[PDB]
C-alpha cells in the first residue's frame, strides 16, 4: 500500500494515470473550430427505453460566450462547472467584462492537483472548452493531470483514436461551421455503436455576434437528413 | 485622543476630447498653515493611455497608487493583456469600497482614451461611487472651478474641444483660482494623453 | 502513519461493514434480555451474570426520564456512556419545550450517534444493544430495540442476548396479540426465561424484573422484590406439574 | 523494496529514493538551454505538440520585469512556482520599491522547496527550472533540482538528451563573453539543435526565445517574430 | 498524534488489548481488601528487590479524600496517573457541592476515564486495576476498577498473583460479623498464603478505613499486628 | 503609544554639494522637566545612510533595535547588495502608515540622509505615514523657526558647499536656542560624504544678551 | 482529525470503494416506481415480515414535503440521514425563495451531497440508492433515481433492489400508453411488476400512491388484497 | 523492519533511521577546522562537477552571525535549512537579552532543535554536519562540532567527510596551541592537498576562511593573496 | 432625491430625478438613478449611492448564478428577499438605502421596497427620496389602475416636476422607464427646463 503522493520509478504520479485510465471509459466528445464559430457534439448512452434522452446533458452553459463538452466520470465534472462559473461571475463583478475562454482554462485547471491527505483523489473528468472572445473563436482541452492546450479540432473519449485520425484528413483551415457540423456528425455515425437518430446526439455551437445556442430536435433532424 | 486624519490641500482637474485627454494638477503640499513642499505632483501614469490624480490626506494617496500599480501588474500576467481605461474604474470602485468602514480620505479622477480612441474622464468619491463625465474639478477649489468649465466648455445659460482651446482653458482656470484659494498653487502641472503616448508640461503660478 | 492504521470504516468485497458484524458476534455472549408488551403495562427482564457470593436500584435495568426506562446487553463500560448520554438528551428536550420527550425521537437521537461511528472517523463502534420501554401521549405504552449499526424497530415482545432465536420462536409460539395483562405477561416472561436459561431450575436471585404500569395519572417504574419473584416461580412450578393432567 | 515509497525514510546507503525519482520526472521534458554575455541573458525552448492538430506547449514565463524562467516537468508544479515568484516579487517592490535581487530570490525558491522533502505524507516538487535575471551585477543564469539544490552557470541545458547541448557548450564557452546578442542567439540556437534526432530540424513553430538585458525589459519572441534569428543560420 | 483507534473488535467479538492488559495486570504483587461492620482494610505486598533500596521513599496505598483509599495491581506508573486523576476530580466536586464526594461517584468518574483510553486514538489501555474503600453515610464500601471500565462492589476480594487461592481462603472465611481487628487479621492471613519469604513491618502495607478517615498503619502498629497473628 | 513622556524638540537637514548635514540636540525632557540632559538621537545606519527622529525617545530606541538588525541581516548574506537611503525612507514609510491603522501610532518624526552613486538623499517620514523630499528639512519649532532661513538662503544659492551648510546649521541652532523653551545649548552634528559618515559633538553657541540693557 | 484516503483509483482506473456500496445497495428490497398520468405510484417489497412487529416504525417510503416523497434500498441508518438532511434542505429553500421546491431540485441537491462523501478525507461512501417522486407547480409529474456514486436520471418506470433487472425487462414489455390511463391501471402495473418477485402474494406488499393536489396515502392491506384477487381473476382469461 | 521510522528500537537498542543520516555525510568531502592561539581557521575542498558552473559556486562557508562562523558537510538543501535557523537564533538573542549571543550557547540551541528530529515517525533526520567557530574577546577562541544525532563537542582541531581519519592524523602532528593564525592559514591547505584524491576526484578548489583578533573578531574569508600564497606552498610542499 | 414607480394595467413605470449634492454644493446634474440590473429587473437608488450600486451589482451577480443553475429566471419577490437578506447582517453599522425593484414575472407585474432598516413590502404604488411627500399628492390624486400608456407618462412626468418645483435637494432631468412582459424599455429624459414652458404655457 502506498500514498496518494508517490512518484514511479519513471517520474510519474501513480493517482493521474489511473484518472487518465479512466477517463477512456466515457463517451465520445468531438470538438471542432473555424474562423466561423465552434462546434462541440457528443454522444449519449441511452441504456434503456424507460430513460428520458432529455435529462442526460453532457453540454453546460458555462457562460453566454463560453460551452463546455465533458467525458469520464459525469458526476465529477459538477464542483469544476460550478467553478467556472463563479469566477467568470466574480470576473464580471470586479472588471466589468468578459472573462476570455484561456482565463477560464486556467483558473478551472488550476485546481487539478490541489488534493492530498479537501480533496483526496484526482478528478478523472477530461473537458473541452468552446468560447469567442476578442480574439476569435477558441477551443481548448483539458485532461485530469492539470495540462491544457490550444487545439483546432479534438476528439475525447473511448474511441478517441480513430476519431482524431478520420479529422486528420478531413480538417481544413478553410472550413465552414456547416461543413463542420457535417463532418463532426459523420465522424460519430462512424464511431457509434448504435444508430444515429436524432435523439441520441447532442451538439452545440457557438458564433460571433450571437450567444451559445444549443440544437433542438428540428434542426437536428434537419441536418441529419443529409447523412 | 488621536486623529488618523490630516488635509493636505490640492486641486485637480480633468478635460475629456474628441480623440485626447488632458489631466492636470498644482505641486503644493501644506498642512494646517504651514507649506510643506513646492515640488509635490499629484498625477500618477497608470499605462500609456491612462492617467490618474488623487488628492486629500497624503498617506493615502501614496498607499492607494502602490496598489492600484501592483494590481494591474497582477492582472497584465494573469490575462496577458494590459487593462483598460473602464476595467481600471471599475476594480478602483470596489477596492474604495473594501474599506468602507475607515474609508480613504481621498478624491480620485482618471482619465485617458477608451477602445475606439476617444477621451474618458471617470470621477470618484472617497467610499467608490464613480461616474463617467466631460470635464471634472476636485478637491480644494473644486467649487470655483467648476462653473467656469460649465460656462465655457457646455455653453451654458447662452443664446467643438481643440487640443489648445483646452489648454488655454486650463492656464487660465488654474490662474484665476490661485488668485483667491489659500491651499492651491506654486507650480502646474498637466499631461496629455494621446494616440501618441502621454506628454508632460509645466507652468509657474504665484508664490505667496 | 498508513503502515498501522487498521481501517475500521471501510467496505468489504462483498458489501458488508466487518467490524460491525463482529460487534453483534460479542454481543451474542452476553446475558438474556427479554421485553414483552400488553395492554395496561410494560416488562424488562433480564438474567444476572453476577452471581459470586461474595458480591455486595438495579444491575441492568436504567431509568433515563420520568416514563422510560432502558436495558443494555454487551459491554457494560460503553452502555454507561450510551446511557450518561440519554439522559443528557432527554434534559434537552424538556428544557427546550417543558415537556416530555416521546420515545422514538429518544431512540432514534441515540442513533443516529450511534451511526456515526460506523461511518467515519476512525475509531472502533459500541458493542452493546438496548431495549427501551416508556409510556407516550401520543401512541400509549412502547417498546423498541437498538443495534450496534444504528437499527432500530418497534416491536410486541422481543428478545436479545444470549439464546434469543428459541426464545423468539417461542414467543411468536405463546403470545396472544391483543388478550395480554401483566398478570399473563409476568407468567409468558418466567415460561421463557426457564426454557432459555442453562440451569435445571429457575432462582430468584438470577433474574431482575422491572415493569412501567400508569396509575393516577403518573407512571411508575418498579423492580420487583425477590419474594415476588418466588411466588412467581413457585406458581409457574405448580402449573407445569399439573399441566401434562 | 520498501525504502522507496516515503520521502521520510533512509536507504541503507544514505540516499532517498523519492528524490531520485523526482529528478527522473525532469529528465523526460523537452530540451532547454541558458546563456549569457557580459550584457545580456538568453533562455532558448524547443516546444513540442502532441498532434499536428495541437498548438505546441508554452515554456518561457514572465515572472518580473527583470527576471524571466523556462520549465521542465510537471506542469502544474512549475505554475505554483512561477506564482509564488510573481508574489515574492511583487510584496519586494512593495515594501523597499526596487527590484528583487535574482540570487536573493534563488534562496527563497530553494527554502520554499526543501519542507516537502522532510515531512510525511508529501512530495517533492517534480520540476526544474532555468532562471535569467538582470541586476546591479549584471546578467545571471540559475538552474534549480527538484531536491532544493540550486546552481549558478556560465551555461546550462536541461531536459532529454541535453547532453549534447552540455558537450558544445563546454567546448564553446570561451567566447560567450565577448559574443554580442545576435551571435549569443546563434550559439544558443546551435546547442539547442545539437539535441534534436537526424531527421528533425528547427522551425518557427517549435522553437521559442527569451531575452533580458542591461537595458532591455525581459521579452519573449514566438512564431514569426523568431525569423530573424533563424536567418543566416547554419 | 494518530487518530485512529488502536483497539479494535476481533472475528469472535472479542477485544484483545483489553485481555492483554488483564494478563498483564495478573502478573503483579497481590492486594487484598475486606469489609466489615466498621469499616474496611486494604492490605498488600512490597518485597523489593535489594537492601539499598530506601523502603519509605514510595507508598502503594495512596489517601485520595479525609474518606477515600487506593490500592492497585500492575504498572506503577500508571497508578500514578490514575491517581491524580482521582485526586482532581474529587476536588471537583467538593468545589461545585461543598461537600465530600460519595464513594460510588468517585468509582463512575474513575471508571469513565479508563475506558476513554479503550476507544481512543493512538493509546493503550492502563495496565492495571485497582480496589477502592470509603466511608459513607455511617456504612462502609469496597469497590474494584478494570483495565476495560467496568467496575464491581465486593464485600472481599483478592487480586495479583494467584488471586483464586486467595478468593477461595476468603470465601472459606469471611463473615459478616467480623470486628476491623477481626478484618486485619485475616487480610493478613491471607497475604501469608503464597508469599515468599519470612515477612516483617517493611514489606507489607495496610491501610484502614473508618468513622474518622482513612489512615495508614504506622510500621509499629504492623509490628504489634503481625506479634500477635 | 496614546501619549509621548519623555521627547525630542526638533531635527534638522540640509544638503550640499557632496553630501548631507544633519542637526540635533542632546536632551530629553518630560513635560516641562528638562529630565537627561545627555542623551544622541542621531543614529548611523549603514556606511552611506544616517537617521534623525524627535518625538517619544522609547519608540525611537524601538526602532533603533529593527533597524539595526535589519541591516545585520542583509549585510551577513555577502551578496554585494545594501541598501540605499530610498529603500529606508520606503520601508519607515509602510511600517508607520501600517502602525497608523491599528490606531497604536509610534510618536515620531524622522529625517533620513544619505549619499549613494553619486547623489544625496534626504527625507521626511512622518507619524501618520505622511513622507517626501526636500531640499532641507526642519521638524517641530524648527518648522516655524528655521525653516524660513534655510529657504532664504537656498533661494537665492541653490548649490552650497560644505562650510556654507555647516554655518547656516549653528544659526539655526541659535535662533532656535533663543525662541524655543523645550531646547538645550548642547547638540550634536552628522555629516555624510562619500568618505562614509562621521559624528562631531557635543557642540555649543554663543549668544548675545545685549538687548537685556536697553530694557 | 483523522484524514485518510479512503476510497482512491485503481488500475484500469475504478474506485473499488464505490462498487462495493453498489453492491451493498444491490442486497435490500426492492422498490418499483411508476410515472402515470394524474397518480404517481410506489412499491416496496418486504423482506421479512413478522407477527411480533409494528409496521409504523419500518416503513420505507417518506415524505420529504408536501409534494415530494422518496424510497430507497440498501443501508436503512444512511437513508435516515440523508432524508433528514433533504428535510431541512427543503424548508430552507421554501424560506428564502417563497416558493415550494422542484422535484429536480431536491435530487440534484441529494445527488451532490452523496457525491461529496466519494471525494473527501476519513469518509466512507453512503450505501443506498433512491426513487425520488412527485408534482411540479405546473401539475407534471417527475420520477427520478439517484446512484451511490452521485449520477441522477429521469425515468418513465424504474426499480431498484435486488431483482431489480427482471421487473426492468417485465416493464419494457408491459409499460404502454393504454395501461396508463386510469388510476387503477397504474396500481395494477405496479402490483404485477412487484409479483415477479415477491413470494407468499400481497401480504408482503407496501404501496403508496400520489395525485396532484393530496398528500401521500398508504394503502391498507384490505386494498392490496382487492387489487390482488382483481388480478388473479384476470388470469382466468 | 526496525529501521523504517525514527521512533522504532531495533531488539539490541540502535535507531537506524539516524546512522542512515550519518551515512549521507560519510559520502561528502572533507572540511577541517582548526583552533589555535588567536583565532579559528575553516578549509573546505569543494569539487567541481562541470566546467559551466561559476566559481563560487555552491559555497560551504556561511556567515552566521558577525563572529561566528559556519562550516558544512553533508546533504546541501539541510545545511542552508540549518544555517537559516542558526540565523534566527542569533538574531533573537540579541534583540531579547541586548548582547551578542555566546557561542557554546548557539550550539546547544542549534543541537536540541536537531534533536527534536529523531523522535518522530512523522519526520526524519538531517543529514548534514557542520562546524561553528568564534572568537571572542572575554572567552577566547571557540570550535564546535554538531551531529545528525544531536551530540555537540568542542575540540581543539576537527574534520568531517569522505578522508576524516586521515585528516585527523595529520592534524594531530601540528601542535598547533603555541602559534598564531598565518602559520595555520598554510597547514590547512596543506593538509587538504594531502588529503585529497585526485584519481578518484578529478578536480577540486580550496576555500578558507577565518575568525580572530586579527579581524577583530569578525568572521572573514581569507584574502586573495593569501590565498594564492598558501596555494603555492602547499604544492611545491606535495611537487 | 425624489423616485417614483406604480403599477397599471400595462404594467410597471419609473420616474426618477438626477441631482446629486454633497451638503449644499450640487456635485452633478447627470446621475442615473435607475439601476439597470437585467434586461428584465430594474432597481433604484435613495440615500447612499455607493450602497445601492454595490449591493445592487451583488443582487445581479447572485440573479445571473441562479439563471445559470436553474435553467429558469428568478422572480421579484425572491430577488427582494435576497436584497433584504444581505443588508440585515450589516444592521446598526450605518449603511443607508432604499430601493424598489421592479419587475414582470409569472404572477403579473410586481414592485417591491426594500430599505436598509428591515421593511420589505409590496404595494401597488411608491415613493422616495427627499421629495417624495410631494409626489405622493399628485401622484394619488391622478391615479387609476386602468390608465393608458400616455397618461401613465404624463402622470409621472407630471409628479416628477412638482416634486423639483419645491424641494431644494431635487431637481435636473426626468429620467422615464417602462416594464412589460417581454422587458424594459427607456421612454425618456426630458430637462426641467423645458417641462417648465410645456406645462406654464
Amino acid at each position: 500500500d502506498r500514498g496518494v503522493n508517490t512518484f514511479s520509478p519513471e517520474g510519474r504520479l501513480f493517482q493521474v494515470e489511473y484518472a487518465i485510465e479512466a477517463i477512456k471509459l466515457g463517451s465520445t466528445a468531438i470538438g471542432i473550430q473555424t474562423s466561423e464559430g465552434v462546434c462541440l457534439a457528443v454522444e449519449k448512452r441511452i441504456t434503456s427505453p424507460l430513460m428520458e434522452p432529455s435529462s442526460i446533458e453532457k453540454i453546460v452553459e458555462i457562460d453566454a460566450h463560453i460551452g463546455c463538452a465533458m467525458s469520464g466520470l459525469i458526476a465529477d465534472a459538477k464542483t469544476l462547472i460550478d467553478k467556472a462559473r463563479v469566477e467568470t461571475q466574480n470576473h464580471w463583478f470586479t472588471y466589468n467584462e468578459t472573462m476570455t475562454v484561456e482565463s477560464v482554462t486556467q483558473a478551472v485547471s488550476n485546481l487539478a492537483l490541489q488534493f492530498g491527505e479537501a480533496m483526496s483523489r484526482p478528478f478523472g473528468v477530461a473537458l473541452l472548452f468552446g468560447g469567442v472572445d476578442e480574439k476569435g473563436p477558441q477551443l481548448f482541452h483539458m485532461d485530469p493531470s492539470g495540462t491544457f492546450v490550444q487545439c483546432d479540432a479534438r476528439a475525447i473519449g473511448s474511441a478517441s483514436e480513430g476519431a482524431q485520425s478520420s479529422l486528420q484528413e478531413v480538417y481544413h483551415k478553410s472550413m465552414t461551421l456547416k461543413e463542420a457540423i457535417k463532418s463532426s456528425l459523420i465522424i460519430l455515425k462512424q464511431v457509434m455503436e448504435e444508430k444515429l437518430n436524432a435523439t441520441n446526439i447532442e451538439l452545440a455551437t457557438v458564433q460571433p455576434g450571437q450567444n451559445f445556442h444549443m440544437f433542438t430536435k428540428e434542426e437536428l433532424e434537419e441536418v441529419i437528413k443529409d447523412i | 485622543r488621536f486623529s488618523p486624519y490630516v488635509f493636505n490641500g490640492g486641486t485637480i482637474l480633468a478635460i475629456a476630447g474628441e480623440d485626447f485627454a488632458i489631466v492636470a494638477s498644482d505641486t503644493r503640499l501644506s498642512e494646517g498653515f504651514s507649506i510643506h513642499t513646492r515640488d509635490s505632483p499629484k498625477c500618477y501614469k497608470l499605462t500609456d493611455k491612462t492617467v490618474i490624480g488623487c488628492s486629500g490626506f497624503h498617506g493615502d494617496c501614496l498607499t492607494l497608487t502602490k496598489i492600484i500599480e501592483a494590481r494591474l501588474k497582477m492582472y497584465k500576467h494573469s490575462n496577458n493583456k494590459a487593462m483598460t481605461t473602464g476595467a481600471i474604474a471599475a476594480m478602483l470602485s470596489t477596492i474604495l469600497y473594501s474599506r468602507r468602514f475607515f474609508p480613504y480620505y481621498v478624491y480620485n479622477i482618471i482619465g485617458g482614451l477608451d477602445e475606439e480612441g476617444k477621451g474618458a474622464v471617470y470621477s470618484f468619491d472617497p467610499v467608490g461611487s464613480y461616474q463617467r463625465d466631460s470635464f471634472k474639478a476636485g478637491g480644494s477649489a473644486s467649487a470655483m472651478l467648476q462653473p467656469l468649465l460649465d460656462n465655457q466648455v457646455g455653453f451654458k445659460n447662452m443664446q467643438p474641444l481643440s487640443l489648445d482651446r483646452a489648454m488655454r482653458l486650463v492656464k487660465d482656470v488654474f490662474i484665476s483660482a490661485a488668485e483667491r484659494d489659500v491651499y492651491t498653487g506654486d507650480a502646474l502641472r498637466i499631461c496629455i494623453v494621446t494616440k501618441e503616448g502621454i506628454r508632460e508640461e509645466t507652468v509657474s503660478l504665484r508664490k505667496d | 502513519s498508513r503502515r498501522y492504521d487498521s481501517r475500521t470504516t471501510i467496505f468489504s468485497p462483498e458489501g458488508r461493514l466487518y467490524q460491525v458484524e463482529y460487534a453483534m458476534e460479542a454481543i451474542g455472549h452476553a446475558g438474556t434480555c427479554l421485553g414483552i408488551l400488553a395492554n395496561d403495562g410494560v416488562l424488562l427482564a433480564a438474567e444476572r451474570r453476577n452471581i459470586h457470593k461474595l458480591l455486595d436500584f438495579s444491575e441492568k435495568i436504567y431509568k433515563l426520564n420520568e416514563d422510560m426506562a432502558c436495558s443494555v446487553a454487551g459491554i457494560t463500560s460503553d452502555a454507561n456512556v450510551l446511557t450518561n448520554e440519554l439522559r443528557l438528551i432527554a434534559q434537552r428536550y424538556l428544557l427546550q419545550y417543558q415537556e416530555p420527550i416521546p420515545c422514538e425521537q429518544l431512540v432514534t437521537a441515540l442513533c443516529d450517534i450511534k451511526q456515526a461511528y460506523t461511518q467515519f472517523g476512525g475509531k472502533r463502534p459500541f458493542g452493546v444493544s438496548l431495549l427501551y420501554i416508556g409510556w407516550d401521549k401520543h401512541y400509549g405504552f412502547q417498546l423498541y430495540q437498538s443495534d450496534p449499526s444504528g437499527n432500530y424497530g418497534g416491536w410486541k415482545a422481543t428478545c436479545i442476548g444470549n439464546n434469543s432465536a428459541a426464545a423468539v420462536s417461542m414467543l411468536k409460539q405463546d403470545y396472544k396479540e391483543g388478550e395480554m395483562t401483566l398478570k399473563s405477561a409476568l407468567a409468558l416472561a418466567i415460561k421463557v426465561l426457564n426454557k432459555t436459561m442453562d440451569v435445571s431450575k429457575l432462582s430468584a436471585e438470577k433474574v431482575e424484573i422491572a415493569t412501567l404500569t400508569r396509575e393516577n395519572g403518573k407512571t411508575v417504574i418498579r423492580v420487583l422484590k425477590q419474594k415476588e419473584v418466588e411466588q412467581l416461580i413457585k406458581k409457574h412450578e405448580e402449573e407445569e406439574a399439573k399441566a401434562e393432567r | 523494496n520498501q525504502y522507496d515509497n516515503d520521502v521520510t525514510v533512509w536507504s541503507p546507503q544514505g540516499r532517498i529514493h523519492q528524490i531520485e525519482y523526482a529528478m527522473e520526472a525532469v529528465k523526460q521534458g523537452s530540451a532547454t538551454v541558458g546563456l549569457k554575455s557580459k550584457t545580456h541573458a538568453v533562455l532558448v525552448a524547443l516546444k513540442r505538440a502532441q498532434s499536428e492538430l495541437a498548438a505546441h506547449q508554452k515554456k518561457i514565463l514572465h515572472v518580473d520585469n527583470h527576471i524571466g524562467i523556462s520549465i521542465a516537468g510537471l506542469t502544474a508544479d512549475a505554475r505554483l512556482l512561477c506564482n509564488f515568484m510573481r508574489q515574492e516579487c511583487l510584496d519586494s517592490r512593495f515594501v523597499f520599491d526596487r527590484p528583487l535581487p535574482v540570487s536573493r530570490l534563488v534562496s527563497l525558491i530553494g527554502s520554499k522547496t526543501q519542507i516537502p522533502t522532510q515531512r510525511y505524507g508529501r512530495r517533492p516538487y517534480g520540476v526544474g527550472l532555468l532562471i535569467a535575471g538582470y541586476d546591479d551585477m549584471g546578467p545571471h543564469i540559475f538552474q534549480t533540482c527538484p531536491s532544493a539544490n540550486y546552481f549558478d552557470c556560465r551555461a546550462m541545458s536541461i531536459g532529454a538528451r541535453s547532453q549534447s547541448a552540455r558537450t558544445y557548450l563546454e567546448r564553446h564557452m570561451s567566447e560567450f563573453m565577448e559574443c554580442n546578442l545576435n551571435e549569443l542567439v546563434k550559439h544558443g540556437l546551435r546547442a539547442l539543435r545539437e539535441t534534436l534526432p537526424a531527421e528533425q530540424d528547427l522551425t518557427t513553430k517549435n522553437v521559442s526565445i527569451g531575452i533580458v538585458g542591461k537595458d532591455l525589459e525581459f521579452t519573449i519572441y514566438d512564431d514569426d517574430d523568431v525569423s530573424p534569428f533563424l536567418e543566416g543560420l547554419e | 498524534g494518530y487518530s485512529f483507534s488502536l483497539t479494535t473488535f476481533s472475528p469472535s467479538g472479542k477485544l484483545v488489548q483489553i485481555e492483554y492488559a488483564l494478563a498483564a495486570v495478573a502478573g503483579g504483587a497481590p492486594s487484598v481488601g475486606i469489609k466489615a461492620a466498621n469499616g474496611v482494610v486494604l492490605a498488600t505486598e512490597k518485597k523489593q528487590k535489594s537492601i539499598l533500596y530506601d523502603e519509605r521513599s514510595v507508598h502503594k496505598v495512596e489517601p485520595i479524600t479525609k474518606h477515600i483509599g487506593l490500592v492497585y495491581s500492575g504498572m506503577g506508573p500508571d497508578y500514578r496517573v490514575l491517581v491524580h486523576r482521582a485526586r482532581k476530580l474529587a476536588q471537583q466536586y467538593y468545589l461545585v457541592y461543598q461537600e465530600p464526594i460519595p464513594t460510588a461517584q468517585l468509582v463512575q468518574r474513575v471508571a469513565s476515564v479508563m475506558q476513554e483510553y479503550t476507544q481512543s486514538g493512538g493509546v493503550r489501555p492502563f495496565g492495571v486495576s485497582l480496589l477502592i474503600c470509603g466511608w459513607n453515610e455511617g456504612r462502609p464500601y469496597l469497590f474494584q476498577s478494570d483495565p476495560s471500565g467496568a467496575y464491581f462492589a465486593w464485600k472481599a476480594t483478592a487480586m495479583g498473583k494467584n488471586y483464586v487461592n486467595g478468593k477461595t481462603f476468603l470465601e472459606k472465611r469471611y463473615n459478616e460479623d467480623l470486628e476491623l481487628e477481626d478484618a486485619i487479621h485475616t487480610a493478613i492471613l491471607t497475604l501469608k498464603e503464597s508469599f515468599e519469604g519470612q515477612m516483617t513491618e517493611d514489606n507489607i502495607e495496610v491501610g484502614i478505613c473508618n468513622e474518622a478517615g482513612f489512615r495508614r498503619l504506622t510500621p509499629t502498629e504492623v509490628k504489634d499486628y503481625l506479634a500477635a497473628i | 503609544t496614546q501619549n509621548p513622556m519623555v521627547t525630542g524638540t526638533s531635527v534638522l537637514g540640509v544638503k550640499f554639494e557632496g553630501g548631507v548635514v544633519i542637526a540635533a540636540d542632546m536632551l530629553g525632557s518630560y513635560g516641562s522637566l528638562a529630565r537627561f540632559r545627555n542623551i544622541s538621537r542621531i543614529m548611523r545606519v549603514n556606511n552611506s545612510t544616517m537617521l534623525g527622529a524627535s518625538g517619544d525617545y522609547a519608540d525611537f530606541q524601538y526602532l533603533k533595535q529593527v533597524l539595526g538588525q535589519m541591516v545585520i541581516d542583509e549585510e551577513l548574506l555577502g551578496d554585494g547588495h545594501s541598501y540605499s537611503p530610498r529603500a529606508i525612507h520606503s520601508w519607515l514609510t509602510r511600517a508607520m502608515y501600517s502602525r497608523r491603522s491599528k490606531m497604536n501610532p509610534l510618536w515620531n518624526t524622522m529625517v533620513i540622509g544619505g549619499y549613494a552613486d553619486g547623489e544625496s538623499f534626504l527625507g521626511y517620514v512622518d507619524m501618520l505615514g505622511v513622507a517626501y523630499e526636500a531640499p532641507s528639512l526642519a521638524t517641530g519649532y524648527g518648522a516655524y523657526l528655521a525653516q524660513p532661513l534655510l529657504r532664504e538662503v537656498l533661494e537665492k544659492q541653490p548649490v552650497l558647499s560644505q562650510t556654507e551648510a555647516r554655518d547656516l546649521v549653528e544659526r539655526c541652532m541659535r535662533v532656535l536656542y533663543y525662541r524655543d523653551a523645550r531646547s538645550y545649548n548642547r547638540f550634536q552634528t552628522a555629516t555624510v560624504t562619500e568618505k562614509g559618515v562621521e559624528i562631531e559633538g557635543p557642540l555649543s553657541t554663543e549668544t548675545n544678551w545685549d538687548i537685556a540693557h536697553m530694557i | 482529525s483523522y484524514d485518510r484516503a479512503i476510497t482512491v483509483f485503481s488500475p484500469d482506473g475504478h474506485l473499488f470503494q464505490v462498487e462495493y456500496a453498489q453492491e451493498a445497495v444491490k442486497k435490500g428490497s426492492t422498490a418499483v416506481g411508476v410515472r402515470g398520468r394524474d397518480i404517481v405510484v410506489l412499491g416496496v417489497e418486504k423482506k421479512s415480515v413478522a407477527k411480533l412487529q409494528d409496521e409504523r416504525t419500518v416503513r420505507k417510503i417518506c415524505a420529504l414535503d408536501d409534494n415530494v416523497c422518496m424510497a430507497f434500498a440498501g443501508l436503512t441508518a444512511d437513508a435516515r440521514i440523508v432524508i433528514n438532511r433533504a428535510r431541512v434542505e427543503c424548508q430552507s429553500h421554501r424560506l428564502t425563495v417563497e416558493d415550494p421546491v422542484t422535484v429536480e431540485y431536491i435530487t440534484r441537491y441529494i445527488a451532490s451531497l452523496k457525491q461529496r462523501y466519494t471525494q473527501s478525507n476519513g469518509r466512507r461512501p453512503f450505501g443506498i440508492s433512491a426513487l425520488i417522486v412527485g408534482f411540479d407547480f405546473d401539475g407534471t409529474p417527475r420520477l427520478y433515481q439517484t446512484d451511490p456514486s452521485g449520477t441522477y436520471h429521469a425515468w418513465k418506470a424504474n426499480a431498484i433492489g435486488r431483482g431489480a433487472k427482471s421487473v426492468r425487462e417485465f416493464l419494457e414489455k408491459n409499460y404502454t400508453d393504454e395501461a396508463i390511463e386510469t388510476d387503477d391501471l397504474t396500481i395494477k402495473l405496479v402490483i404485477k411488476a412487484l409479483l415477479e418477485v415477491v413470494q407468499s402474494g400481497g401480504k408482503n406488499i407496501e404501496l403508496a400512491v400520489m395525485r396532484r393536489d393530496q398528500s401521500l396515502k398508504i394503502l391498507n392491506p384490505e386494498e392490496i388484497e382487492k387489487y390482488v384477487a382483481e388480478i388473479e381473476k384476470e388470469k382466468e382469461e | 523492519g526496525y529501521d523504517l521510522s525514527a521512533s522504532t528500537f531495533s531488539p539490541d537498542g540502535r535507531v537506524f533511521q539516524v546512522e542512515y543520516a550519518m551515512k549521507a555525510v560519510e559520502n561528502s568531502s572533507t572540511a577541517i577546522g582548526i583552533r589555535c592561539k588567536d583565532g579559528v581557521v575553516f578549509g573546505v575542498e569543494k569539487l567541481v562537477l562541470s566546467k559551466l558552473y561559476e566559481e563560487g559556486s555552491n559555497k560551504r562557508l556561511f556567515n552566521v552571525d558577525r563572529h561566528v562562523g559556519m562550516a558544512v558537510a553533508g546533504l546541501l538543501a539541510d545545511a542552508r535549512s540549518l544555517a537559516d535557523i542558526a540565523r534566527e537564533e542569533a538574531s533573537n538573542f540579541r534583540s531579547n537579552f541586548g548582547y551578542n549571543i555566546p557561542l557554546k550557547h548557539l550550539a546547544d540551541r542549534v543541537a536540541m532543535y536537531v534533536h527534536a528530529y529523531t523522535l518522530y515517525s512523522a519526520v526524519r533526520p538531517f543529514g548534514c554536519s557542520f562546524m561553528l567557530g568564534s572568537y571572542s574577546v572575554n572567552d577566547g577562541a571557540q570550535l564546535y562540532m554538531i551531529d545528525p544525532s544531536g551530540v555537540s563537542y568542542g575540540y581543539w582541531g576537527c574534520a568531517i567527510g569522505k578522508a576524516r581519519q586521515a585528516a585527523k592524523t595529520e592534524i594531530e602532528k601540528l601542535q598547533m596551541k603555541e602559534m598564531t593564525c598565518r602559520d595555520i592559514v598554510k597547514e590547512v591547505a596543506k593538509i587538504i592537498y594531502i588529503v585529497h584524491d585526485e584519481v578518484k576526484d578529478k578536480a577540486f578548489e580550496l576555500e578558507l576562511s577565518w575568525v580572530g583578533e586579527l579581524t577583530n573578531g569578525r568572521h572573514e574569508i581569507v584574502p586573495k593573496d593569501i590565498r594564492e600564497e598558501a596555494e603555492k606552498y602547499a604544492k611545491e610542499s606535495l611537487k | 432625491t425624489t423616485t417614483l414607480a406604480f403599477k397599471f394595467r400595462h404594467g410597471v413605470i419609473v420616474a426618477a430625478d438626477s441631482r446629486a449634492t454633497a451638503g449644499a454644493y450640487i456635485a452633478s446634474q447627470t446621475v442615473k438613478k435607475v439601476i439597470e440590473i437585467n434586461p428584465y429587473l430594474l432597481g433604484t437608488m435613495a440615500g447612499g449611492a455607493a450602497d445601492c450600486s454595490f449591493w445592487e451589482r451583488l443582487l445581479a451577480r447572485q440573479c445571473r448564478i441562479y439563471e445559470l443553475r436553474n435553467k429558469e429566471r428568478i422572480s421579484v419577490a425572491a430577488a427582494s428577499k435576497l436584497l433584504a437578506n444581505m443588508v440585515y447582517q450589516y444592521k446598526g453599522m450605518g449603511l443607508s438605502m432604499g430601493t424598489m425593484i421592479c419587475g414582470w414575472d409569472k404572477r403579473g407585474p410586481g414592485l417591491y421596497y426594500v430599505d436598509s432598516e428591515g421593511n420589505r413590502i409590496s404595494g401597488a404604488t411608491f415613493s422616495v427620496g427627499s421629495g417624495s411627500v410631494y409626489a405622493y399628492g399628485v401622484m394619488d390624486r391622478g391615479y387609476s389602475y386602468d390608465l393608458e400608456v400616455e397618461q401613465a407618462y404624463d402622470l409621472a412626468r407630471r409628479a416628477i416636476y412638482q416634486a423639483t418645483y419645491r424641494d431644494a435637494y431635487s431637481g435636473g432631468a426626468v429620467n422615464l422607464y417602462h416594464v412589460r412582459e417581454d422587458g424594459w424599455i427607456r421612454v425618456s429624459s426630458d430637462n426641467v427646463a423645458d417641462l417648465h414652458e410645456k406645462y406654464s404655457g
